[PDB]
């Protein structure tokens, strides 16, 4: 069994820099690539004692790629994997989807083919992108189009960064998010949202870090992915695979948008004075003070939830804890679904990396749920996208690249149709 | 890979560019001889954007000096970092236009501009992937305005798909060095609105104001003004030369700040800029950079934005900073003073951070705001243009060279509808 | 002297036209 | 068992200067080479660089033949005027080299057809070797001029006039271009500014990989007589595309996981052919795979199965068993200063197809255009030729084009 | 092995040859006293191509000075590298022709040409494998043009298989020293088209123009012009004297650039040529050498090649360089500028690389383009020739010496049919 991870854009490959850091520090591999069998899902073995990750970093701007070529992990990554363009899409979805995308995605495809050929029991792909940019949005959707026509039956775990409601860095990002979701809708099988303001609030309150940079954000994202692949990498008392989430969490082929959370995100000092058990982390995974997307599931209704458990966890209390959640009335599940949970326990605790701000915790929970509060975020995006589109601001850049007015209106009504779809399943 | 060819025109362009090449070369650790003597390997990774290695550590700047009188060319080779320019890049006429836009655009331009074009072609094909061109000039003079603007038009019809920056100081009544300033400014702006991708408005009045209050200088010669302008130019293109947590290139800035193809006149400011008497009493955090950035008395134009409305704005930060702090400060200054911002565009501010500070400071910033208040300059200039042209003052020096009267009326109409069209989106 | 100016103008025009022709030929080769 | 090597011209003996460096560095197994060589040229400048070089004492002084003055990119001059005085001395030595030998497998000739010495006296040497021995194999590894990258002007005249004898004299003819090798060094070896030395080093790798079966004991050995049957289905169709894998640098080699399956694939993509032609336009008539080093017969067996079941490339309708495998135990050696890293195993593939029918057709127009206006013809005619042999060599390549089109159907 | 016998004629030939033997003797490391004093081994094994070992390490050049006035011989013997020739080789008449082609071709040559032939024969069979002869003369003067031309004809009668190089300067009306330039140049070309093997055409306009524009010399005396011509001649026969990755002798270049037997007039250029003030502001790469090579303002003839098409072209490179860059650069200029090249000939560029640079440089190049723009000068000459000959100006100075009217008509006929065949092949 193998899974390969592709990274597109500035935010994508930065996230990868934290993930592969965490991976080698977990499996005891130095950054040069040699040990001083469970690593087979992510690293292929040269046979000379060197381990190479199954990943391809690609983007349109060579700046963020070439610090990676000269960091500590210069020798871990195979050179061909770290694809790099010559000029940026520059926060322009059309420029990444038709002008510059059309030259770079074909090189990525004939690369990713031999990664899959080296694999035997490929479980799927998992993609990392931020929709606010042009690279991660434009050629990301283009790459997903060509991936669906190539494989189809294989899972494509989309861990996307949506633009925050209020905290934003770009100004044309409403255009980019709407047009990108229009294709991310019918290509990604399972798409997980990761906002930025929510992670900002977690590091401010939980980690009690008052001055966080992007490093800490990417660090905890890797922690969630590690908690999600431990079931694939290691044996537990009750394991799930990546094909399990395809069935157990998305009731309709167009409702695939999950709210992620993780617990406990605790600094080095609270852990010393605080107690860890299964019941309280089962609680802490549901409160909105620990969610990764600025929305409130208290406003929505749950379809189905998923629960990753790591460390010294027995199965009797995960059942008792999820029972206590159902008997509470702050959160309610959809009428059509009497049972709304998918639980899982694995033996290996989360390892720590030196230099990170995550404590060594005895046990942890990674929750991945599906709800209807996600419908409020998409609607919130439509108000400010439609706000500017009527007066045709910033449209001239995209239409000058080779697009027209047609795709704005047709993409707009498609995501508008999705709004009505979410409201009718909730009833 | 991403590359900027630099073009300096007229006397104003030559001094601005001279202090500019000293600042960049000192950032990359290249001594006046032109040989590498720096220490960090990071300084070598991104010298292809502005320089070419010649032989044995010799780095030559990718610049072209263009003028009409040899006083400026000799003043450049005399000063330090004067021996680094390639002598063939001193493309150069002999007669002189002399504050006559028609002489700068029709008589002497017609035989010098083929030469400057040929140098630019060699400099553009010598490199691989053009990011854009960078032109520094004035709008009052003749050899900078008319010739430089013709160069802009010729280049834009040659390479239409590349960006182009032009930094232009504009005349104002309080700093009135020549007498025909409006006749030059109005015709120059007419060509800039139809050719340049984006312009960065400057003026000498605001620069004098900055040197009085903020710098508290005793004797602000032109060296200090060129020093401020150079710091701005280095600050905006720092993203291509150094890596950072959130990189923002020139094209990324252009599409993020220009909502409509005719609205491309920006006012610029730079921080920190403090006197030596108060530089000791200061702190270096993000809020102190912002509330000195967004101050109206720090803009480098005499167009107070609170007399208008902000369309979009941008900040380019340099130094090891926390991106959360960057975004929350832009959020605070946009929520409090909500009236000063445009209403049908939320989150009017584009922001970026780079991880290399300039030498001598620990943390710096650079502000680029596209307000609608820039129309104060257009009305302020057009009335002086009208006041002479209703009565045909100084006209024969323009008329007897090839220009006729409908050129002035067309130029008047385009400037007048431009300030009208800024007012409508306001 | 007049005919001399005609010579130095026709050649320059001829030269510009030849350069444009080369560009068109180059584009055909790349596009094919 | 021994095989002797002849080197002609500026290109021939520079290729040999790298090839023999590899042979001495690689080494009873030596008996097939230890040298049994002859350098010969009309210009003394490159031969006398060997005479004073590091390998002064290695070569017997007589071996290094050298004329008085060059043929100067003139096939007629190097075939009729100046060849006539040096070729007799050369072949009357090669004879006593063969009399020194007892179990001669064959001769192998190195020449470039663009020049006059490599082309002219190449064919002249070949004609007296064919009438003297006949049965003994003569492998000719020639260097044809590239379509777009080119150093000379009259090379179409030379290449056509040389080919007319390369048909019916050599037994097994391997094409090699310079643009294709330049592309190989640019793509795989990532050398952006290569020179002739790097080209000659990897040409020697191909030669060594096809004679290692005679020199060293493998799981499945293959002699020079084996290529004679297994790859040429018709007496006049012997022109072979070449390829090699893994052509890889020193750092990339450790990072990647070289194995038998993927290098059998990599030896089949047109991104790794030694001749600038696209075999997607053609159909494979036969393939030959030399495996060196750490090879068990199973994975080579499994690899040819996957190639046959793919549809990106097709075979002729005639051959269900369109392969010839060969396995040798000793891994390929490395040269200090060389760019190829040490590998446990390597593959040199020699195929035969109809893609070669494109290069001749491409060649025809360039020769045709110049000949119609009688360009440069006065040089060759005053040398001793006539208009007869120009037109008749032209129609010989026309026949070859129809021949490939007929067999490919 | 391969042997080059040198023959110099007239004032122009003697002074050009003097500078030539200066630079060759320095290349082979021979002192002004005639003894070897070089450092590298490479400089010894190929001095027989230009020298003869006499006794005690005395290497004397294989040259023949030839003129009719003693001023040039004494000036040669006076200066350095003047005491290295054999005094028997200073074959020398006494009366002098003086810009009269008839004197140098029928009257005064008749008593000198016997003695030169005696010396050149004894000097030819002294070596084993002759490669060819190398002549340096003019086409405006009398004892250079007329006697040198007659010597060319007699030599081609005796040795019809051996090669022949002629570096000849031609007169142009912008630099017109004598009055009878057309009468001489027209008759001289009539003999060159049938006797020489190839002629590398030179002129003083391009030489003076080159030292003005590119070299930027202040006072370009004949020493510098003769220095440039000598550098060309050393570059054309560097392949024999030094080993390289691809060799190209005289015959090799001749067959690749001459597509028809009467089309053997070349244009020459040398690179790199840079001012002393800008020598350190540049790289030394193959693309830089190519840009300076294919510049039309760099030929050493006053004939713009962009006024016609190239039939063929040749580039001899010297230095440690990658052959791929050589072929890619030649292919690039062959595709982008497609109209300036002939169509029914692909590959109009032959290239070659030698491994030994000239002394003091890292990498050099020599260009020999056989273009069809050379026909302008023949028309540029024939129009002057007809201007005189329509009206028998100066004609009696030649008529009373032996030439009849049919000789001048024949010279016009050969000139006219030649310019038609260049026009035909364009
Ligand atoms: N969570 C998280 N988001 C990031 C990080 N870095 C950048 N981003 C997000 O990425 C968005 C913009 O896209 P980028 O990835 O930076 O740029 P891009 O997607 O490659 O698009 P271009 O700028 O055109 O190349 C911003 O809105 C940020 O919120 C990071 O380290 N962590
Ligand atoms: N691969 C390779 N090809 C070479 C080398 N040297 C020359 N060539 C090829 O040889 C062709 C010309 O023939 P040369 O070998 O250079 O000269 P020649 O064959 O001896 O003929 P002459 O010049 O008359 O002596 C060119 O097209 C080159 O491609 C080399 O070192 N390696
Ligand atoms: N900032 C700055 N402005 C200058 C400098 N020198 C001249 N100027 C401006 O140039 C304007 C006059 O333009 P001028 O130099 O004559 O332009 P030109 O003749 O076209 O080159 C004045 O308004 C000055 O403010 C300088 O060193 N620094
Ligand atoms: N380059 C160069 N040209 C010369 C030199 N001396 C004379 N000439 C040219 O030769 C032409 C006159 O030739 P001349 O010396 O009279 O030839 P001669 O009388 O036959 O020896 C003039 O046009 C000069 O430009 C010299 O030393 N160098
Ligand atoms: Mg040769």
């Amino acid at each position: 069994r193998e899974v390969i991870s592709i990274h597109i854009g500035q935010a994508g490959i930065q996230v990868g820099n934290a993930c592969w850091e965490l991976y080698c520090l977990e499996h005891g591999i130095q950054p040069d690539g040699q040990m001083p069998d469970a690593f087979n899902t992510f690293f292929s073995e040269t046979g000379a004692g060197k381990h190479v990750p199954r990943c391809i970093f690609l983007d349109l701007e060579p700046t963020v790629v070439d610090e990676v070529r000269t960091g500590t992990y210069r020798q871990l990554f195979h050179p061909e994997q770290l694809i790099s363009g010559k000029e940026d899409a520059a926060n322009n979805f059309a420029r990444g989807h038709y002008t510059i995308g059309k030259e770079i995605v074909d090189l990525a495809l004939d690369r990713i083919r031999k990664l899959a050929d080296n694999c035997t029991g490929l479980q799927g792909f998992l993609v990392f992108n931020a929709v606010g940019g042009g690279t991660g949005s434009g050629l990301g959707s283009l790459l997903l189009e060509r991936l669906s026509v190539d494989y189809g039956k294989k899972s494509k775990l989309g861990f996307t960064v949506y633009p925050s409601p209020q905290v934003s860095t770009a100004v044309v990002e409403p255009y980019n998010s709407v047009l990108s979701t229009h294709s991310l809708l019918e290509h990604t099988d399972v798409a997980v949202m990761l906002d930025n303001e929510a992670i900002y609030d977690i590091c401010r309150r939980s980690l009690d870090i008052e001055r966080p940079t992007y490093t800490n954000l990417n660090r905890l994202i890797a922690q969630v992915i590690s908690s999600l692949t431990a079931s694939l990498r290691f044996d537990g008392a009750l394991n799930v695979d990546i094909t399990e989430f395809q069935t157990n969490l998305v009731p309709y082929p167009r409702i695939h948008f999950m709210l992620s959370s993780y617990a406990p995100i605790i600094s080095a000092e609270k852990a010393y004075h605080e107690q860890l058990s299964v019941a309280e982390i089962t609680n802490a995974a549901f409160e909105p003070a620990s969610m990764m997307v600025k929305c409130d599931p208290r406003h929505g209704k749950y379809m189905a939830c998923c629960l990753m458990y790591r460390g010294d966890v027995v199965p009797k209390d995960v059942n008792a804890s999820v029972a206590t959640i159902k008997t509470k009335r702050t959160i309610q599940f959809v009428d059509w679904c009497p049972t709304g949970f998918k639980c899982g326990i694995n033996y290996q605790p989360p390892t720590v990396v030196p230099g990170g701000d995550l404590a060594k915790v005895q046990r942890a929970v990674c929750m991945i749920s599906n709800s209807t509060a996600i419908g409020e975020i998409f609607s919130r995006l439509d108000h400010k996208f439609d706000l500017m589109y009527a007066k045709r601001a910033f449209v001239h850049w995209y239409v000058g690249e080779g697009m027209e007015e047609g795709e704005f209106s047709e993409a707009r009504e498609d995501l508008a149709a999705l709004e009505k779809d979410f409201e009718e399943v909730g009833a | 890979m991403r590359e900027i060819v630099h073009i300096q025109g007229g006397q104003c362009g030559n001094q601005i560019g001279a202090k500019f090449w000293e600042v960049v070369s000192d950032e990359h650790g290249i001594d006046p001889t032109g040989t590498y003597h720096g220490d960090s390997d990071l300084q070598l990774e991104r010298i292809n954007v502005y320089f070419n290695e010649a032989t044995g550590g010799r780095y030559v700047p990718r610049a072209i000096l263009m003028d009409l009188e040899p006083g400026t060319m000799d003043s450049v080779r005399s000063g330090p970092y004067g021996q680094i320019f390639r002598p063939d890049n001193f493309v150069f006429g002999q007669t002189g236009a002399g504050n006559n836009w028609a002489k700068g655009h029709y008589t002497e331009g017609a035989e010098l501009i083929d030469s400057v074009l040929d140098v630019v072609r060699k400099e553009a094909e010598s490199c691989d992937c053009l990011q854009g061109f960078q032109v520094c000039h004035s709008l009052g003079g003749g050899t900078g305005s008319g010739m430089g603007t013709l160069l802009i038009s010729k280049i834009r019809e040659e390479y239409p798909d590349r960006m182009m920056l032009t930094f232009s100081v504009v005349p104002s009544p309080k700093v009135s060095d020549t007498v025909v300033e409006p006749y030059n400014a109005t015709l120059s702006v007419h060509q800039l609105v139809e050719n340049a991708d984006e312009c960065m408005v400057l003026d000498n009045e605001a620069l004098y104001d900055i040197c009085f209050r903020t710098l508290k200088l005793t004797t602000p010669t032109f060296g200090d003004l060129n020093h401020l302008i150079s710091a701005v130019m280095s600050g905006i293109t720092c993203c291509l030369r150094f890596p950072g947590q959130l990189n923002a290139d020139l094209r990324k800035l252009a599409v993020n700040l220009i909502p409509f193809p005719r609205l491309h006149f920006f006012m610029v400011g730079f921080t920190p800029l403090t006197s030596r008497g108060s530089q000791q009493y200061r702190a270096l955090t993000v809020p102190e950079l912002t509330q000195q950035m967004w101050d109206a008395k720090n803009m480098m134009c005499a167009a107070d934005p609170r007399h208008g409305r902000y369309l979009t704005a941008s900040a380019l930060f340099r130094g090891r900073m926390s991106t959360k702090e960057v975004d929350e400060q832009m959020l605070n200054v946009q929520n409090k003073n909500s009236s000063y911002f445009v209403e049908w565009i939320p989150n009017n501010v584009k922001s970026s951070v780079c991880d290399i500070p300039p030498k001598g400071l620990k943390m710096s910033a650079t502000f680029i705001g596209n307000s609608t208040a820039i129309q104060e300059m257009f009305k302020r200039v057009s009335e002086q243009f009208t006041a002479m042209f209703r009565r045909k003052a100084f006209l024969h020096w323009y008329t007897g060279e090839g220009m006729d009267e409908m050129e002035f009326t067309e130029a008047e109409s385009n400037m007048n509808d431009l300030v009208s069209e800024y007012q409508q989106y306001q | 002297e007049a005919q001399q100016n005609d010579i130095k103008a026709l050649r320059r025009e001829l030269e510009l036209k030849k350069a444009k022709l080369n560009e068109l030929h180059e584009d055909v080769r790349r596009k094919e």
